[PDB]
RNA sequence: UGAAGAGUUUGAUCAUGGCUCAGAUUGAACGCUGGCGGCAGGCCUAACACAUGCAAGUCGAACGGUCCGGAAGAAGCUUUCUUUUGGACAGUGGCGGACGGGUGAGUAAUGUCUGGGAAACUGCCUGAUGGAGGGGGAUAACUACUGGAAACGGUAGCUAAUACCGCAUAACGUCGCAAGACCAAAGAGGUUUUCUUGCCAUCGGAUGUGCCCAGAUGGGAUUAGCUAGUAGGUGGGGUAACGGCUCACCUAGGCGACGAUCCCUAGCUGGUCUGAGAGGAUGACCAGCCACACUGGAACUGAGACACGGUCCAGACUCCUACGGGAGGCAGCAGUGGGGAAUAUUGCACAAUGGGCGCAAGCCUGAUGCAGCCAUGCCGCGUGUAUGAAGAAGGCCUUCGGGUUGUAAAGUACUUUCGCGGGGAGGAAGGGAGCGACGAGCUCAUUGACGUUACCCGCGAAGUAGCACCGGCUAACUCCGUGCCAGCAGCCGCGGUAAUACGGAGGGUGCAAGCGUUAAUCGGAAUUACUGGGCGUAAAGCGCACGCAGGCGGUUUGUUAAGUCAGAUGUGAAAUCCC
């Protein structure tokens, strides 16, 4: 699965958290609601950085709350 | 162990048993995997006693579906 | 159904309904013509909602029906298209029990329902033991071939013979079978019912 | 009745009587009654005349007295020790009263 | 094709507002009233305590004895005794008990519901490939002896297997490097040189599962900051497997108003009922899943139970006892007692269907199939049905003229109950035997209800009946008695000499054992209103400013297109809702 989000954080090695936001409409009301999720994606070469809004795709599971891994980047800074 | 043997929709006053390819684990009366046709003790709801689907169950035999001895019987008699 | 004195029952509705000896002059509506009680000789004061309720009342007493299917009933012919006045007696007239009596098969309406639970009536060759049954035009209603001895029907339809039978209707005394040419319409039907009254009650 | 039960059995404390209101006047007998369910309220005694006494033991009902402010449940004679009205001709089905032969 | 509420706050009116009434359902009942028949159904209160019986065995084509039965011998007869053989009990050996059946306490959690993913497994069964050479060892039964009241136990001696172990062949598989080395396996039975049953290793199929993930899953913040393995990394340990799951070291984070944590409640779901719909309530019968069997905890053996008739430890109870010491626990079936308003035969039986084991024969199976008790409910008949005199009696009502109940209120016949006699169903045929290789198939016979009900046929007597209510809502009237007196009442009220609401009587309505009554669930309420609402005076705008998050936001173009929308496909748990 591709998913788009945010780098919040790239303070750990190998390891970027991505901000991944959503809009679902609400299973009541039907408004629209915005939630979003922070995933640990993986990063060898430490080519991302924060403000960094890449695609994160579904991998091997690198550790218990790692198993996402970076892709590519889709632009280049929004902090 | 899928078996081939005879689904009883038994109502008080109406036997009809339906010849169906399901698991031996499965309740006698319970979900079943598909029906090769049906049986009428009787036969006085229908002149057509028994419709086997010869090319059905065919497919089911060798496929590790083995038929009880009653079923056999109906079966047998295509 | 009410099952009971039936022959009160047309006094109160101050018609004379047909139950049963009816044609004899031992109806008490011919002896004494008043509601039962020992209020029936003073003078009665009705009300809107009075004519109203009475009159169904003697509509409903006549195929003896009960007060749920009779509303029922009147339901769906207020439903389909056409007057509804006009289709309400056609549904009633409909039931199996009912053709039985206007056959002839039946003493009464009463009697008639027990012949059709009794077996003892079919209906298009395979046999009908439910009153409530809604008999459709060109079906054929006859006496079961076993019930063709009983004395009960063999002096019914010996009564029958030179009797006329409704427009609607067409029995063979000989075959002592029956049709159901059509549905029967208000100018048929010469009941002593309003049928603009009978709906006004259902408005309220 | 706490747990919604049609009935609740209770070990009367004190059959005393008690006058109506301001509209009425007489002496209506009632009783003190502490149900299996904990509570400790009043009811009505139907009937004519009683045989409870302060061990009497009785099923309540369940009605409030328009005469009496509180007492919002009513006796089921006929059960237990409460002995069903005598001579009771008409009200059989209530107070419970055997048809006499 | 789908939508009509009413009563009560005023002296009167409108508005607001709460309560209340008839509806459907519930593994019930009490009060008083009983005939019958089909079908269906039965402790919803103490997981309270339990007498008694039952709830799993089956194999001699595994092996020695005893019990039961048959046949043939040594004998003139008897005693005694020998051989062969059938069944089975005791023992030894194999398989099964974690399936089925019961209950719902506990449980808010991927436990469940819905769709996916993979770091997996799967006895028996099915398809495919290959193989089964040689050898060694052990413990019972049995025999002898001893201890104990018993349970039961100690010692000595003999002995076999599809019981255990060592070595080869390698179809293969495993491990390092990279593209090398290592590691398997028991027969038996016969129509015995031909098959049958079974085994060893590998791949696949079938089926059943372990684990993970997105979304969804009650009430309260008068429950808010909480957390130390607590969050993450490396390595290791552990498991069938991922994972701080567990350990060492390092880092120091992680989670929270999209409300964690804590507390309360409840098996969950599909569904059930209700409603126009939405929605609400519920989830009892049946089906799936989960959890629990003296209370609590834990582990082993195994494909699978952490396992009711398995085991270990702690605690209480009951029973047995020469008190030394043992035997159990029906929230399994029936049943007892207690409790309660209250809910049943400690009955009959296996042929059918289905299930376990066996090649088969056959055995086991209160799973189940039926009967009994109770109208608890529904369907064709509670107090009757049909017939019947211009109607002389009795009960009922009455303006006292009359009218009503009109088998007569008598009888008679009945739908035709009940009861008696006969026949006797399956809405299912085999087991066995004959033909055929006791295989397929064909043929035939026995056994009927469940160790006799239903239904059919015949005979046949009319063969009980009561309660509630009658002012209004509630359908159904006056006289008499009493007299704010006694009493009635859900609400509005009624009764002080004409009371239809008090007690009685005549009459009438309802029920037609139901109807009333009591209790419980849903909507009407557009009174939280998303569809359906309001805030000057009726309940209701923050005293103001400003400002964070959030919501909303002018115009033009391009890329992405995540949301949104469309086609196809997979699943759509089953069941149901809807038709």
């Amino acid at each position: 699965r591709t998913l788009q989000g945010r780098v919040v954080s790239d303070k750990m090695e190998k390891s970027i958290v991505v901000a991944i936001e959503r809009f679902v409409k609400h299973p009541i009301y039907g408004k629209f609601i915005k939630r979003t999720t922070k995933l640990h994606v993986h990063d060898e070469n430490n080519e991302c950085g924060i403000g960094d809004v890449v695609e994160i795709r579904e991998c091997r599971p690198l550790s218990k709350t790692k198993s996402w891994t970076l892709v590519r980047v889709v632009e280049k800074a929004v902090l | 162990m899928v078996t081939i043997r005879l689904a009883r929709h038994g109502a008080k006053k109406r036997p009809f048993y339906q010849v169906v390819v399901a698991d031996s684990r499965n309740a006698r009366n319970g979900r079943f995997i598909e029906r090769v046709g049906f049986f009428n003790p009787i036969a006085s709801e229908k002149e057509e006693g028994t419709r086997l689907d010869l090319d059905r169950i065919a497919h089911w035999v060798g496929q590790g579906a083995t038929i009880s001895d009653r079923v056999a019987a109906l079966i047998k008699e295509v | 159904r009410y099952l009971g004195p039936k022959l009160k029952l047309s006094r109160r509705e101050g018609t004379d309904l047909f139950l049963k000896s009816g044609v004899r002059a031992i109806d008490t509506k011919c002896k004494i013509e008043q509601a039962p009680g020992q209020h029936g000789a003073r003078k009665p004061r009705l009300s809107d909602y009075g004519v109203q309720l009475r009159e169904k009342q003697k509509v409903r007493r006549i195929y003896g029906v009960l007060e749920r299917q009779f509303r029922n009933y009147y339901k769906e012919a207020a439903r389909l298209k056409g007057n509804t006045g006009e289709n309400l007696l056609a549904l009633l007239e409909g039931r199996l029990d009912n053709v039985v009596y206007r056959m002839g098969f039946g003493a009464t309406r009463a009697e008639a329902r027990q012949l059709v639970s009794h077996k003892a009536i079919m209906v298009n060759g395979r046999v009908v033991n439910i009153a409530s049954y809604q008999v459709s035009p060109n079906d054929v209603v006859s006496i079961r071939e076993k019930a063709k001895k009983q004395s009960r029907v063999k002096a019914a339809l010996e009564l029958a013979e030179q009797r006329e039978k409704p427009t609607w209707l067409e029995v063979d005394a000989g075959k002592m079978e029956g049709t159901f040419k059509r549905k029967p319409e208000r100018s048929d039907l010469s009941a002593d019912i309003n049928e603009h009254l009978i709906v006004e009650l259902y408005s309220k | 009745a706490l747990e919604a039960c049609p009935q609740k059995r209770g070990v009367c404390t004190r059959v005393y009587t008690t006058t109506p209101k301001k509209p009425n006047s007489a002496l209506r007998k009632v009783c003190r009654v502490r149900l299996t369910n904990g509570f400790e309220v009043t009811s009505y005694i139907g009937g004519e005349g009683h045989n409870l006494q302060e061990h009497s033991v009785i099923l309540i009902r369940g009605g409030r007295v328009k005469d009496l402010p509180g007492v919002r449940y009513h006796t089921v004679r006929g059960a237990l020790d409460c002995s069903g009205v005598k001579d009771r001709k008409q009200a059989r089905s209530k107070y419970g009263v055997k048809r006499p032969k």
